[PDB]
RNA sequence: UUGGCGGAAAGGCCUUGGGUGCUUGCUGGCGAAUUGCAAUGUCAUUUUGCGUGGGGAUAAAUCAUUUGUAUACGACUUAGA
RNA sequence: GCCCUGAAAAUGGAUGGCGCUCAAGCGUGUUACCUAUACUCUACCGUCAGGGUUGAUAUGAUGCCCUGACGAGUAGGCAGGCGUGGAGGUCAGUGACGAAGCCUAGACCGUAAGGUCGGGUCGAACGGCCUCUAGUGCAGAUCUUGGUGGUAGUAGCAAAUA
RNA sequence: GGAAUACUGCCAGCUGGGACUGAGGACUGCGACGUAAGUCAAGGAUGCUGGCAUAAUGGUUAUAUGCCGCCCGUCUUGAAA
RNA sequence: GAAAUUGUUGAAAGGGAAGGGCAUUUGAUCAGAC
C-alpha cells in the first residue's frame, strides 16, 4: 500500500462556524472572532460555540496525510505525474479539475503504468465503460 | 502545472524496530485449577454444562471432556476465565492425555483464501467428524466413567444444567 | 401527567404509537422500493459517479409525476462524447486484434 | 359519584320518541328498537337479567 | 429447566454528574442485591450488555447490544461506576442491563 | 424485583413515603398505592389543617381558572407531594409519574394481591410515642372531600369477604402442616436435615 | 364439562365428571461433536394487510329547501322522500 | 439554654421547591462518600531558552535532531500567514472531448483565514510558482441605490334623497 | 509476680483483584543473575488466537433524550435592559 | 440568471416561541480500503 504510518487522531472534527450564522442569512460561516464588548464568545461562557486555538493542532508526523496514508500531489499533464516516480509511498496524484476527458485517459494509463496511486479516477469517465 | 513541486521528498527507506525486552513466561493459573475439577461453562455453545478438566495445554487453554456419554460434550479446549471451578473433584490419574495439543485440534483454515462458500455455495453437506477424533473420546470415556460411577449422583450431576436462580446472589455463593 | 387523569398513561402511549408508526412508513418505503440498495449489489452506484442525465439518457435508450428531465442540448453533448469513446475503444482492440 | 349501570326499555315505544332519536326521519327506514324488540318474545330472559 | 439465565439484573441510573454538568462517558449501575462496596468489588471488571431491539433487521437479528465494563465502586450503598464502547444513549435512564460472570476468578 | 409493588398506605408518614416511592419510580419500578385515606401526617389536626388553608388562599387574581388547582382527596394530596419530589417538567419525569397508581380504599384487582409496607415510613416505628398527628381522611374531608362514607362502606364489605378467605387458607394450611410433620423422623426428612433443609 | 360466586374500575375466582399427554418417586439402553477458545447468539406476549375461509347482519349523517322558542357569521331549535 | 410575646399593610407565594417533629431542626463529636478549567502522571500543539550535527550519493545548515520550562486577557504594540483588481518573468501551463461564473441532504486537507476533488448548469476564455503595485476583504454608520416581506385578501371602496 | 493484647511507628517483607496508557524505533548506557559464554522485568509492548471483509466500524445529515445556553453592535464604574 | 421572498412534491418535528454546546440512540445517505 503505502508506509507504514501511525494512527491518525484529530482533536476536534466538527467544523468551526460563526457565532449567529443561524439566525441571519447575511452572516456568512466562515469563521471570525467575535471582538465585541459585551459578548458570550468572547469572554467564554460556559453552553457556548469554541474557538479555534494553537492546542488543537495535529500531530506532526501525521499532518497532511490522507486516510489511505499518501499526500496529495495536483497534477496536469504527464510531466507533472512524471515528477512523482520514485515516491509512489509517500505521494499521490490527482488530476486537476479543468483537465479535459481526451488528457485525462492518457493521465490515467501513464500513472497505471508506472505505479502512483490516483485518488480522482472516473472523473469526467463515465461513458468509457 | 497546477503545483509546484517540494523541495524535499521524506524517505521511502523502511526503518527496523529497536530492540525489544518482553520475554515470554509461562502462565500461572489459579489454585481452585488442578485436574479431576468439575467445571461449569459459562459462554459458548455449551453454556451451562458440568464438565470435567484434564490437562492445561501450551496455548494457555485448557483441555476438557463432559464426558461424551454423560452430557454431550467432547473433548474441546476451553479458555480459562470463560470457566468457574467447583469443590467436586475426581481421579484423573487413570487416562492417557500425552496425545493432545495444538496440532490435534489445528484446523484448516483455508476460508480466507477466497472461500467459495463465503456465505454459502451449497449451505449443505453437513460436515462430518474423523474416526480418530471419535476414538479418542471413546477411550477417554471409558477411563473416566469408570471413575465417576463411584460416588453417588455424580452422573445425574454432570447431566444437569446450571443455572442462576431468584435471590441467588454469586458474590455470597459457594461453588 | 394530565392532571384529569392521574392513573393513566399518556406520554408512553403516544411514544409507542409514534415509533410503530414510524417503522410502518419505514417498511412501506423499502416495499415500494424508494431506497438505495446494499453496497455489495449489483446495481448499487457505490465508488463510481451519480448522474441525473446519464441516468435519464441511459434509461432512454434502454426504452408517475417527477422533477428530472432530460435537455436535448446535453443529450447531443452525450452522444457526442460516446461516438468519441467509441473511436478510442475501436482503435484500441483494432490495435489488439492487428 | 354515581353511575348508571343498566337501562331497561318498554317492549312498544312511539313515533314520538323515535322521532326524538332520529335527525332526519323524512329519509330513514325507521330502523329504531326494532332489535331490541325481539328481546320480550316468548322467554326472552335479557328484560328479566 | 425453567430458568436459563446465566447473569445478574442491573439497572442503569445516570451518568456521572456534578449539580448543573453531567459526563457522558461514564454510566452508574445498579446491580441487583448488592449493598455495601465490599460487596461490589467481586463485580469489578466484569462485562455488561444493555440488549435491545430495532425493527430493521440488520445482518440476520432484529436484536442489538452494547458492550460495556465494570470499572469502579461509588458511594457507601453498591453502585458502581462503568465505561461503555459508545455511551449509552440516556433515555435508558431506568433500563436494565445484563452483567456477566465473565472473566472469572472464583 | 416484581413486576408491580402494590403498598398498603395504612399508618404510614406521607412525606417520608413520598420521598422512597419517587426514588423508586425514577429508578424504574412499577408501583400501586392503596387505601390512601389512612396515611399520617405528624403534627396536630388543627396545625395541619391551617397549613391547607394557606395552601387553598393561593389562587391566580385576574382569572382563578388559570392558577394553582386544589385538589381534595387524599389520593391528591399525596400526589402532589410525589410530584413535588419529582422534576415533572421533563419526559423522564412524566414517564416515571406514569409508572404510578394511586387510589382510595382497595378496589379491584388488587384486593387479591399481596400488599407490602415501607418501614422507614411507618409512623410507629418513627414517631416518638406521645406525639400527635393527622388522619388524612379527616383532613380531607374537613376540607372539602364528599366521599369517606362510601369509601368506609365498601372497605367493610371487602374485609367480610377477605375474613373468609383467610379462614379456609389457614385451615388449609393445618391441614399440610400436619401431613408435613407426619413424614419428618424419616430418612430423607434426616438426610435434608443434615444439609440444613 | 357440571355448577356456583364476583358491580368500587365486576372482565376474574372456586368447583364437578370423564378423555388424553407428561412424570426426575425408583432402575436401565441409545443419541448429542465442527457454533471449532467468547460474541444477546435470536426461544414469552400482538394487531392487521393481499384475497382466498364459515355463518350472519341491510344504516345514517351533512349540504341544499324550510321554521323562528335562536341568531353578527358559524351555531341552536323545527318540518319535508 | 431552647420555646411563646417582645407590633404588623394591603394582587397569590416562597428555609430554592416538595416536605420534615427521639427530624430531613439546633449545639457538639467521629468516620465514610460526592465533585472544579485547581494538584500529580502521561500523550499531542505552540512559544521561549539551552545545545548537537561537514558528508555529499538524498533532499529543505532557513534543514534535521536532543533537553527543560511555560500557555487568562479589554485599550494597545509586534510577528507569521489567508484572500482580491492590475504589472514583469516562467510552467513550449489549462481549454469546444468544454474556460470563467453559479447550484450541490457527495469526498478530502488545514487550529483558522481558506484550499482541493466529484456531480449538475453553462458556452469562451483562465490558472500555479518567483517578484511588482493598489480605488485590496463589511453585519451595523436613524449608511447610499435597487429589490422583496409580515401586517393582509385586512383597514376600507358609507357627503351631495333613487 | 509473670505475661498477653491494644495504640503509634518502621521493613531496601510476601501476595490476590480492578482501571487508564504503550510515546520511541539498528547498536552504544547503568546494572542484575551466573565460575563464564550467556540470560534478564536493566535508556518507553510484545506473543498467541478468533470473527468480519461490508455500510459491520466510521463520517455526514434529520431528529429524539439528559444536562447546560438571555440579543448582537456601542458609550459607561455599571447592559438581557 | 445569485439572494431576500413564493408555489408544488417528498421526508421529518410540533401540550404557551425557535435557534445553540457536549454525548449517544434511531432513520436516511456516503468515501476509503483490503
Ligand atoms: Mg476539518
Ligand atoms: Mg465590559
Ligand atoms: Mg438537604
Ligand atoms: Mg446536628
Ligand atoms: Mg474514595
Ligand atoms: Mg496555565
Ligand atoms: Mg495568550
Ligand atoms: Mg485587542
Ligand atoms: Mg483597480
Ligand atoms: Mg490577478
Ligand atoms: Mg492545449
Ligand atoms: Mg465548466
Ligand atoms: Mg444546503
Ligand atoms: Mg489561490
Ligand atoms: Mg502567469
Ligand atoms: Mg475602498
Ligand atoms: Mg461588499
Ligand atoms: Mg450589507
Ligand atoms: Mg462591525
Ligand atoms: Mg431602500
Ligand atoms: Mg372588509
Ligand atoms: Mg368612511
Ligand atoms: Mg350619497
Ligand atoms: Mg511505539
Ligand atoms: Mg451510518
Ligand atoms: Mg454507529
Ligand atoms: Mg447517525
Ligand atoms: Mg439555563
Ligand atoms: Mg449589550
Ligand atoms: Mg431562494
Amino acid at each position: 500500500a503505502s508506509l507504514p504510518h501511525p494512527k491518525i487522531v484529530k482533536k476536534h472534527t466538527k467544523k468551526f462556524k460563526r457565532h449567529h450564522s443561524d439566525r441571519y442569512h447575511r452572516v456568512a460561516e466562515n469563521w471570525r472572532k467575535q471582538k465585541g464588548i459585551d459578548s458570550v464568545v468572547r469572554r467564554r461562557f460556559r453552553g457556548n460555540i469554541s474557538q479555534p486555538k494553537i492546542g488543537y493542532g495535529s500531530n506532526k508526523k501525521t499532518k497532511f496525510l490522507s486516510p489511505s496514508g499518501h499526500k496529495t500531489f495536483l497534477v496536469a499533464n504527464v510531466k507533472d505525474l512524471e515528477t512523482l516516480t520514485m515516491h509512489t509511498k509517500t505521494y499521490a496524484a490527482e488530476i486537476a479539475h479543468n483537465i479535459s476527458a481526451k488528457n485525462r485517459v492518457v493521465i490515467l494509463a501513464r500513472a497505471k503504468a508506472l505505479g502512483i496511486k490516483v485518488t480522482n479516477p472516473k472523473g469526467r469517465l463515465a461513458l468509457e465503460a | 502545472s497546477a503545483q509546484k513541486a517540494p523541495k524535499w521528498y521524506p524517505s521511502e527507506d523502511v526503518a527496523a524496530l529497536k530492540k525489544t525486552r518482553k520475554a515470554a513466561r509461562p502462565q500461572k493459573l489459579r489454585a481452585s485449577l488442578v485436574p479431576g475439577t468439575v467445571l461449569i461453562l459459562l459462554a459458548g455453545r455449551f453454556r451451562g454444562k458440568r464438565v470435567v478438566y484434564l490437562k492445561h495445554l501450551e496455548d494457555n487453554t485448557l483441555l476438557i471432556s463432559g464426558p461424551f456419554k454423560v452430557n454431550g460434550v467432547p473433548l474441546r479446549r476451553v479458555n480459562a476465565r470463560y470457566v468457574i471451578a467447583t469443590s467436586t473433584k475426581v481421579s484423573v490419574e487413570g487416562v492417557n492425555v500425552e496425545k493432545f495439543n495444538v496440532e490435534y485440534f489445528a484446523k484448516e483454515k483455508l476460508t480466507k483464501k477466497e472461500k467459495k462458500e463465503a456465505n454459502l455455495f451449497p449451505e449443505q453437506q453437513n460436515k462430518e467428524i474423523k474416526a480418530e477424533r471419535v476414538e479418542d473420546q471413546k477411550v477417554v470415556d471409558k477411563a473416566l466413567i469408570a471413575e465417576i460411577k463411584k460416588t453417588p449422583l455424580l452422573k445425574q450431576y454432570l447431566s444437569a444444567s446450571f443455572s442462576l436462580k431468584n435471590g441467588d446472589k454469586p458474590h455470597m455463593l459457594k461453588f | 401527567p394530565s392532571k384529569n387523569s392521574i392513573n393513566r398513561p399518556k406520554l408512553t402511549s403516544n411514544l409507542h404509537h409514534k415509533v410503530h408508526s414510524l417503522n410502518k412508513k419505514r417498511a412501506q418505503r423499502e416495499r415500494a422500493g424508494l431506497l438505495k440498495p446494499a453496497r455489495s449489489s449489483v446495481n448499487s452506484k457505490s465508488g463510481e459517479i451519480k448522474s441525473v442525465a446519464l441516468d435519464l439518457y441511459f434509461q432512454n435508450k434502454k426504452n408517475s409525476i417527477t422533477t428530472r428531465t432530460l435537455s436535448k442540448k446535453r443529450a447531443k453533448k452525450i452522444e457526442r462524447n460516446l461516438k468519441y469513446a467509441t473511436q478510442r475503444k475501436l482503435l484500441v482492440d483494432a490495435s489488439a486484434k492487428l | 359519584g354515581l353511575r348508571s349501570l343498566t337501562t331497561v326499555w318498554a317492549e312498544h315505544l312511539s313515533d314520538e320518541v323515535k322521532r326524538r332519536f332520529y335527525k332526519n326521519w323524512y329519509k330513514s327506514k325507521k330502523k329504531a328498537f326494532t332489535k331490541y324488540s325481539a328481546k320480550y318474545a316468548q322467554d326472552g330472559a335479557g328484560i328479566e337479567r | 429447566a425453567e430458568s436459563h439465565r446465566l447473569y445478574v439484573k442491573g439497572k442503569h441510573l445516570s451518568y456521572q454528574r456534578s449539580k448543573r454538568v453531567n459526563n457522558p462517558n461514564v454510566s452508574l449501575i445498579k446491580i441487583e442485591g448488592v449493598a455495601t462496596p465490599q460487596d461490589a468489588q467481586f463485580y469489578l471488571g466484569k462485562r455488561i450488555a444493555y440488549v435491545y431491539r430495532a425493527s430493521k433487521e440488520v445482518r440476520g437479528s432484529k436484536i442489538r447490544v452494547m458492550w460495556g465494563k465494570v470499572t469502579r465502586t461509588h458511594g457507601n450503598s453498591g453502585v458502581v461506576r462503568a465505561t461503555f464502547r459508545n455511551n449509552l444513549p440516556a433515555k435508558t435512564f431506568g433500563a436494565s442491563v445484563r452483567i456477566f460472570l465473565y472473566p472469572s476468578n472464583i | 424485583v416484581e413486576p408491580v409493588v402494590v403498598i398498603d398506605g395504612k399508618g404510614h408518614l406521607v412525606g417520608r413515603l413520598a420521598s422512597v416511592v419517587a426514588k423508586q419510580l425514577l429508578n424504574g419500578q412499577k408501583i400501586v398505592v392503596v387505601r390512601a385515606e389512612e396515611l399520617n401526617i405528624s403534627g396536630e389536626f388543627f396545625r395541619n389543617k391551617l397549613k391547607y388553608h394557606d395552601f387553598l388562599r393561593k389562587a391566580t387574581a385576574f382569572n382563578k381558572t388559570r392558577g394553582p388547582f386544589h385538589f381534595r382527596a387524599p389520593s391528591r394530596i399525596f400526589y402532589k407531594a410525589l410530584r413535588g419530589m419529582v422534576s415533572h417538567k421533563t419526559a423522564r419525569g412524566k414517564a416515571a409519574l406514569e409508572r404510578l397508581k394511586v387510589f382510595e380504599g382497595i378496589p379491584p384487582p388488587y384486593d387479591k394481591k399481596k400488599r407490602v409496607v415501607v418501614p422507614q415510613a411507618l409512623r410507629v416505628l418513627r414517631l416518638k410515642p406521645g406525639r400527635k398527628y393527622t388522619t388524612l381522611g379527616k383532613l380531607s374531608t374537613s376540607v372539602g372531600w364528599k366521599y369517606e362514607d362510601v369509601v368506609a362502606k365498601l372497605e367493610a364489605k371487602r374485609k367480610v369477604s377477605s375474613a373468609e378467605y383467610y379462614a379456609k387458607k389457614r385451615a388449609f394450611t393445618k391441614k399440610v402442616a400436619s401431613a408435613n410433620a407426619t413424614a419428618a423422623e424419616s430418612d430423607v426428612a434426616k438426610q435434608l436435615a443434615a444439609l440444613g433443609y
